[PDB]
């Protein structure tokens, strides 16, 4: 028994009506059932169903049932608010400048914490925006050089959803001041991670109330938020970046590492897409030539991507063939050291989805944060 | 252009009628929105003989849903492709469905038939030409097969020069759970062998066999039997909609098979099936499905061969193969069976090979036979009957509904024609 | 003559408004033009991907 | 469990008997106090 | 430039003037308070600032359902005078409406159209909806059209009007009502599209799937059939259609302009993606009794002519092999002396859909304005009513309290029977 | 923007106002120191109907309260609601009437009646536009048969164009509670038929059925049966006072209704009515209420309606409502008892809609009601006084105050020929 429910939402496509169902999973056996709110006979009867998980079972994470995309927006019930809702907590996090050269060691410390990461993107902020986070600020210290790193160095904001989110970051965090961790010398984000003391860390806020201050000083709603956070051009844009679905499985981090292996720089992330029109403005190139386009559009459809803008470093070996043939198979066939053998999961469905020809990857950085 | 009708009658085919439309809708790739969701070009094209499309481009299937009562029509709204039919063409009813001749045709079907003719009008008249009308029933009840006579003889009237292929599960040689049965089931067989140009046989007992000797299953459930039934007409009904190297519709198998009029019920089958354990101890080639063809142990019918002199064996095959391996693989296991083929037809099997193989093999097939062995199926329920009428044992409901006794014998009397008249040429 | 002089002002204006939507109409339909060439040209990057 | 049983012992919780009830009682409403408020009108919910 | 002065009045025009008018502001861009966020100006005005300030009057007797729309959500779009107050209601009489509380208000709703019309640089005609059910729309209109035709003398004006149900009818003393204002109106309005209640009540339990229905669900079917019909005056299509033309081809006779209407895609948003909309199906619809929108069997009696407007995604090749069709149905009858007896209009824009309605989102409508001599039946009931009652001479002296004559009861009955044998001379 | 003067007479009257004066307050939100704390704005929107307005928000009735003795209005002062009723609008005398018309008529209630006229005149001009009138009064007793006909009497020779409405409390034909219930009953209803327009005709032992088989209540007061005929007065303006789908006035049922000037007399009514205990295993819907109230044992006079054909039948209904499903309800109603109307009117029904229903309910309906076996509640009447005329029972009290017997011999040729004209259509 014990199962959960939740009000669904799905975009009719030929009477364009937004429609309102409620889906049901009942957890310990893997059956899902689908019910209207909005006319009460029953169209979907129960099924089982295998590719849906608990930890899918989030508020806002859109997962596909049998071809039709939703994003679960209600609770419906107090049993599975009482549940879920009460530890489920979220909280904030901000990769400064010093951290974008170290990130893959953090994000897997993360993943080790097992917070659930919603939102994580690069972002330059306007004035007042930026101003907004150094107002709540004052004590004795002189702050000039973490002003100067937030006004100058780019960032990253990040949400994190986890069972007891601030208890879990404080302790993953721990002393505040570098010199003060290190002399207390237990492994932490703190002590083995961050510049200087206060000049930069990855951001943690004070209290669950403070919180609120902290997310929106960093990340507010989206009036003079700003597109973009890198150069549009450095002469070698052509390097685009991708991962849908294997965020949710977890190995981005350990693919952060892989990439700053080997002396590769990263330029600038972003979680915000929308399913299809995004995906379909640049998939446009693939479109006449890829075979099994709709498969290789479906793991677009599945998730939010971390998508990532890099440029040419050496030219020993080129990036494109540092993320290998189009198969992992083929891949393993070939040699290891392809990203694909140590990373990729779908025949051709990708872990990192790239460009192949070099031109239009400056057009497509552009569309993806310049003009998104 | 060539197109098939369709209706899903009686609780039995209903649930395996709409698992048609999952193995039809994975080959050709659409998904359950309705949307086309296909891997190849080639399986697009041919779109137009189930399907009927709608505005935007989108697919919806050609198929009825009617049955006596509205318990089974919330089962095949289901989860896999329950939102791709028309919802005008639903029906539902409000009587019982109680087994009843009457409330198959005299008492509940008369209201029925009015509305339940008009959903094969909307579908048929707005189209060029008619090939195939496809109704899944069975043989059992008053549901099932009171409606299954209902739907196809008031349509001989208007649509006559066509072929009207059903598919119906006969009764099993051990168990039926209905103790009601030879009073509908001879009284449908008094039309089913009249107005049905083809008319096929599914046993109950010979699908659980299969699971347990071949594939050696733990627990078949329902669910299973659908699959494998679900296959074999979805083979049959492909040099119609495929490229292909040797091609018939169904109006070849007008000529083809029947010699004389009133013998045209077919046994169905499917090559290369198999176990999980005993995978890398197969090879795959033309001979080595063609024993599974003519395996005694691999077909959908109780009936021994030793009984059967095989009429027109047609094994439809679907592949990349060669068209000699099968000519000469087709003729090999003729000789070596001299006695159980008639000497009064000089070659007695034939082919058809294709070109496209189904999702998930590379190569497999469809057995269809044609055999004096199935005298025993009509040995069993004809007996029933006599023992039954002698005692008036049930006659009290169909009578207290309106059927005479003077009926009862002239079914059972045509009945014996399907022995009689079969009789003649086994010999 | 209050009626015609009235008319043919209102009929005037619109028509010189309709002018004005008509020019920007056939640059409207040259950026129609420029959008199918720029669909040529992703069918041109659509060759080089090809090979 | 005299004649009128049921409905002389359920209307008490829910509720000199002369003289307290002379003005009247709440027969023609339910028991819940105030169902007013309600902008619902055809040309405003409409 | 090309402005259309609708009227509407009663308790029905002020409740189809949300619903009717409410879509006027949606296929523009308009907003509940005059904004834009020009084919717009037959039924906005534009000043210095943005303000879209709509053209109709709308008149009553009580202000008990006027005080809604200045508190509703489209206050700050009606003018503040458009809309006409009152106080009193006229309560289902034609004795005071006519002559004693449609007599006092006159003269400024004659004020406010004179000033409405002469901004209007181009109007073409007047519509008015006055509904015979009662004692404004009687009453108080029928004064209108004997008075709006001697001032602006030869001006086309046609109505969408109110006629009520034949098995259902709300109030009691109708059969004098609607025969009593017929009379007056039968030289002052050159033609007469009408609707029922009941018969589109069948409609939404039928065709869509919604039975326990609202006026306001039933507002909207008519709210439409107005916009497929002044659509030819508004927008750009291959066959545009002026008021002109709808008294020409639809009115053979001066006593014969009393046609039928139906509006054919009829289907809700849950089966919109599964029929095929074809031009064949949205125009066999039309000529079913089913689908009509007055209770009347045209299988009794002949057509005299008819009329079209197409909408949206029209292929001209398939309406003239749809139409072409038609005329080889023996079930359809025509009289002799029309043998053309047609009329295609074709526009570009499709059909757009209230957010919060009933219908799909089309893509193909069609509208027929059919003149039929089976609405001659129609008139057969309410006469056969009227002395069923008028013998025991019941309900009489209100009538005549008010400022009347018993004597006009002794023409309007005697008008219709001329009438009566006038509709059989034409079909024969 | 359309008041209603009300009427009250007798202490009959003035316990059924002081209830129908309280379910006015319920429903404008009315608390009993004279401001206002309703929780809506519609409800304050046609306020001025019934509620003048005065210094700090203070809404004070229209009311008119009278008797001959000062024994009642000391109560009516003395309820639970005392500081809204007016201190000028209590016209008072010293003597009661004591069950006696011309007490009231000619001689006590005639030399007060230009002290009551002095309100009203200054009240009902003070009006912007008055719609017309109404009264709860006694049929039974000596001041509202008495004094309060001359107010139906001399208010109608000032203004003729405005409408009459009577709450009638007429008495049963059964039980009797005094010796001259066929005469002043009797005399009252000769100055009836030329004088007033809408005529509820109401009875105490039609209402004594009603609050034990359908309420269940085994203790029934007057004020418990007051409030049914409380609810049936705010019952009948649902439709003025607030917006809705089609609004109905008090002219608009007194045309759908009469269609003579003699055939006026109601046959009040109110929908829905079920047990305090049992009140949620019903489902109040719209098959609910109309099954109610197209019945006997659902009426508030005494006299079976299957003994005669109604010619005009009326109604009204409240609350947000799905108005094909009542049209459906309206012609069964006409079609299964097709022998319970006449059949030489083809439409018979009105419906009239509101929006909001009242507090605690959720539909509402009231039936208003011609019909012609209303004869069988003045039949006994008529059939008592000359089994008394005929024994000269009484008269000595009649002559002594100012009166005849021809003011008496034509008081039942009014009464007979009434009957002499509902007698032939059914
Ligand atoms: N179906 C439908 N009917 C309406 C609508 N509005 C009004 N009616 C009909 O209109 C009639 C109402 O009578 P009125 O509109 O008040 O007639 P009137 O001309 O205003 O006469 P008075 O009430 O005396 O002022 C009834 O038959 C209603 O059914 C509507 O929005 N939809
Ligand atoms: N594939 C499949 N077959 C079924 C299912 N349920 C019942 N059947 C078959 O239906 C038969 C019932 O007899 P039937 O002729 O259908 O009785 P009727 O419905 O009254 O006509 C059983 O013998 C089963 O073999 C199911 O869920 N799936
Ligand atoms: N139901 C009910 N009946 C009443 C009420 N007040 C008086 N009556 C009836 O009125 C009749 C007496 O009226 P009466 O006092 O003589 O009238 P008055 O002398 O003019 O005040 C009796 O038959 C009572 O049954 C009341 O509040 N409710
Ligand atoms: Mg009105």
């Amino acid at each position: 028994s014990e199962r959960f429910v939740f009000i669904a939402e799905w975009f009719d496509p030929n009477a364009s009506l937004f429609r309102r169902y409620e889906l049901l999973f009942y957890p310990g056996d893997g059956s899902v059932e689908m019910h209207d709110v909005k006319n009460h006979r029953t169209f979907l009867k129960r099924t089982k169903y295998e590719d849906l998980h608990l930890e899918d079972l989030f508020i806002g994470n859109k997962v596909n049932i049998f071809s039709r995309q939703l994003v679960l927006l209600d609770y419906g019930d107090q049993y599975t608010a009482r549940q879920l809702g009460s530890k489920k907590e979220k909280t904030l996090a901000l990769i400064k400048p010093d951290a974008v050269s170290k990130a893959g060691e953090i994000i897997e410390i993360i993943n080790k914490a097992g917070f659930t990461l919603t939102k994580l993107k690069m972002m330059t902020l306007s004035r007042k925006e930026a101003t907004d986070f150094h107002i709540d600020h004052q004590s004795r210290p002189f702050l000039n050089e973490l002003i100067q790193f937030i006004t100058s160095g780019p960032i990253i904001a990040m949400e994190i959803l986890r069972d007891d989110a601030v208890c879990e970051w404080k302790r993953l965090l721990g002393p505040a001041n570098s010199g003060l961790a290190r002399t207390d010398a237990p492994e932490s984000i703190r002590a083995l991670f961050g510049t200087d003391g206060i000049k930069n860390a990855a951001h943690g806020p004070d209290s669950f109330a403070c919180a609120a201050r902290e997310m929106e000083l960093f990340f507010p709603s989206s009036g003079v938020c700003g597109p973009a956070n890198t150069a549009k051009f450095t002469n070698c844009t052509t390097c685009c970046i991708v991962k849908p679905h294997a965020v949710s499985e977890g190995l981005l981090g350990k693919i952060l590492m892989t990439i700053r292996d080997a002396g590769f720089e990263i330029s600038a992330m972003q979680m915000f897409n929308m399913d299809r029109i995004n995906v379909e403005e640049f998939y446009e190139v693939y479109k006449g030539v890829v075979s099994e386009y709709n498969e290789m559009v479906t793991e677009m459809y599945s998730g939010p991507c971390v998508a990532m803008e890099i440029q040419q470093t050496n030219p020993t070996m080129t990036f494109r063939e540092f993320c290998g043939p189009a198969d992992p198979e083929i891949a393993r066939h070939l040699r290891p050291g392809t990203l694909r053998a140590i990373f990729g999961k779908t025949k051709i469905q990708n872990a990192v989805h790239c460009t192949d020809l070099p031109e239009d990857g400056l057009l497509e950085v552009q569309y993806f944060f310049k003009i998104l | 252009m060539r197109e098939i009708v369709h209706l899903q009658a009686g609780q039995c085919g209903n649930q395996i009628g709409a698992k048609f439309w999952e193995v039809i809708s994975d080959e050709h790739g659409i998904d359950p929105t309705g949307t086309y969701h296909g891997d190849s070009d080639l399986q697009l094209e041919r779109i137009n003989v189930y399907y009927n499309e709608a505005t935007g481009g989108k697919y919806v299937p050609r198929a009825v849903l009617v049955d006596l009562e509205p318990g089974t029509m919330d089962s095949v709204r289901s989860g896999p492709f329950g939102q791709i039919f028309r919802p005008d063409n639903f029906v539902f009813g409000q009587s019982g469905a109680g087994n009843n001749w009457a409330k198959g045709h005299y008492t509940e079907g008369a209201e029925l038939v009015d509305s339940v003719l008009d959903v094969v009008r909307k579908e048929a008249e707005s189209c060029d030409c008619l090939q195939g009308f496809q109704l899944t029933h069975s043989l059992g009840g008053g549901t099932g097969s009171g409606m299954g006579t209902l739907l196809i003889s008031k349509i001989r009237e208007e649509y006559p020069d066509r072929i009207m292929n059903t598919f119906s599960v006969v009764p099993s040689p051990k168990v039926s759970d209905t103790v009601v049965e030879p009073y509908n089931a001879t009284l449908s067989v008094h039309q089913l062998v009249e107005n049905t140009d083809e008319t096929y046989c599914i046993d109950n007992e010979a699908l659980y066999d299969i699971c347990f000797r071949t594939l050696k299953l733990t627990t078949p459930t329902y669910g299973d039997l659908n699959h494998l039934v679900s296959a074999t007409m979805s083979g049959v009904t492909t040099c119609l909609r495929f490229p292909g190297q040797l091609n018939a519709d169904l109006r070849k198998l007008a000529v083809n098979m029947v010699p004389f009029p009133r013998l045209h019920f077919f046994m169905p089958g499917f090559a290369p099936l198999t176990s999980r354990g005993s995978q890398q101890y197969r090879a795959l080639t033309v001979p080595e499905l063609t024993q599974q063809m003519f395996d005694a142990k691999n077909m959908m019918a109780a009936c021994d061969p030793r009984h059967g002199r095989y009429l027109t064996v047609a094994a439809v095959f679907r592949g990349r193969m060669s068209m000699k391996e099968v000519d000469e693989q087709m003729l090999n296991v003729q000789n070596k069976n001299s006695s159980y083929f008639v000497e009064w037809i000089p070659n007695n099997v034939k082919t058809a090979v294709c070109d496209i193989p189904p999702r998930g093999l590379k190569m497999s097939a469809t057995f269809i036979g044609n055999s004096t062995a199935i005298q025993e199926l009509f040995k069993r329920i004809s007996e029933q009957f006599t023992a039954m009428f002698r005692r008036k044992a049930f006659l009290h409901w169909y009578t207290g509904e309106g059927m005479d006794e003077m009926e009862f014998t002239e079914a059972e009397s045509n009945m014996n024609d399907l022995v009689s008249e079969y009789q003649q040429y086994q010999d | 003559s209050i009626k015609s002089i009235e008319r043919d002002r209102l009929k005037t204006e619109w028509d010189q408004h309709n002018d004005c939507k008509f020019v920007d109409s056939l640059v409207k339909a040259r950026v129609k033009d420029a959008m199918q060439g720029f669909i040529i040209n992703t069918e041109e990057r659509r060759n080089k991907l090809r090979e | 469990l005299l004649y009128n049983w049921e409905e002389e012992r359920a209307t008490n919780y829910l509720d000199s008997e002369s003289f307290f009830f002379r003005h009247g009682h709440r027969g023609l409403l339910t028991l819940q106090p105030q169902s007013p408020t309600s902008s619902c009108t055809t040309q405003k919910d409409s | 430039m090309r402005e259309c002065i609708s009227v509407h009045v009663g308790q029905a025009g002020v409740q189809i003037g949300n619903a009717c008018w409410e879509l006027y502001c949606l296929e523009h861009g308009i907003q509940p308070d005059g904004q834009m966020p020009d084919s717009f100006n037959t039924f906005f005005s534009e000043t210095g600032a943005g303000k879209h300030v709509p053209r109709a009057v709308f008149v009553d007797l009580e202000p008990t359902v006027i005080d809604e729309v200045r508190t509703g959500t489209y206050r700050q779009l009606f003018h503040p005078e458009q809309l006409i107050t009152g106080k009193e209601d006229a309560a289902n009489n034609y004795a005071r409406g006519h002559y004693t509380i449609g007599k006092e208000l006159i003269d400024l709703v004659l004020d406010r159209i004179r000033k409405l019309a002469d901004q209007c640089t181009g109007l073409q005609g007047f519509l008015i909806f006055h509904s015979f059910g009662g004692g404004t729309g009687s009453g108080f209109t029928s004064l209108l059209m004997e008075r709006l035709s001697v001032d602006y003398g030869k001006k086309s004006k046609l109505e969408f009007s109110i006629y009520p149900a034949p098995q259902v009818s709300t109030a009691v003393v109708e059969p004098y009502n609607s025969i009593l204002t017929t009379h007056t109106t039968l030289e002052h309005s050159d033609c007469a599209f009408m609707v029922d209640n009941e018969a589109i009540y069948d409609i939404c339990r039928r065709n869509l799937d919604i039975e326990r229905p609202t006026y306001t669900n039933l507002n909207r079917l008519i709210g439409q059939i107005v916009s497929s019909i002044t659509a030819s005056l508004r927008f750009d299509g291959a066959l545009n259609v002026d008021l002109t033309e709808f008294q020409t081809n639809l009115v053979p006779y001066p006593r014969i302009h009393f046609p039928l209407a139906t509006y054919a895609p009829v289907i809700s948003a849950e089966k919109a993606y599964h029929e095929q909309l074809s031009v064949a199906e949205i125009t066999n619809a039309c000529f079913e009794p089913a689908n009509q929108m007055v209770k009347c069997d045209p299988r009794h009696g002949k057509y005299m002519a008819c009329c079209l407007l197409y909408r949206g995604d029209v292929v001209p090749k398939d309406v003239n092999a749809a139409i072409a069709t038609i005329k080889t149905k023996r079930t359809i009858q025509f009289v002799d002396w029309c043998p053309t007896g047609f009329k295609v209009g074709i526009n570009y824009q499709p059909p757009t859909v209230v957010p919060g309605g009933d219908l799909a989102k089309v893509q193909r409508a069609v509208c027929m304005l059919s003149n039929t001599t089976a609405i001659a039946e129609a008139w057969a009931r309410l006469d056969h009513k009227f002395d069923l009652m008028y013998a025991k001479r019941a309900f009489v002296h209100w009538y005549v309290g008010e400022g009347m004559e018993e004597g006009e009861f002794s023409e309007a009955r005697e008008d219709m029977a001329a009438l009566e044998k006038d509709y059989e001379e034409v079909g024969m």
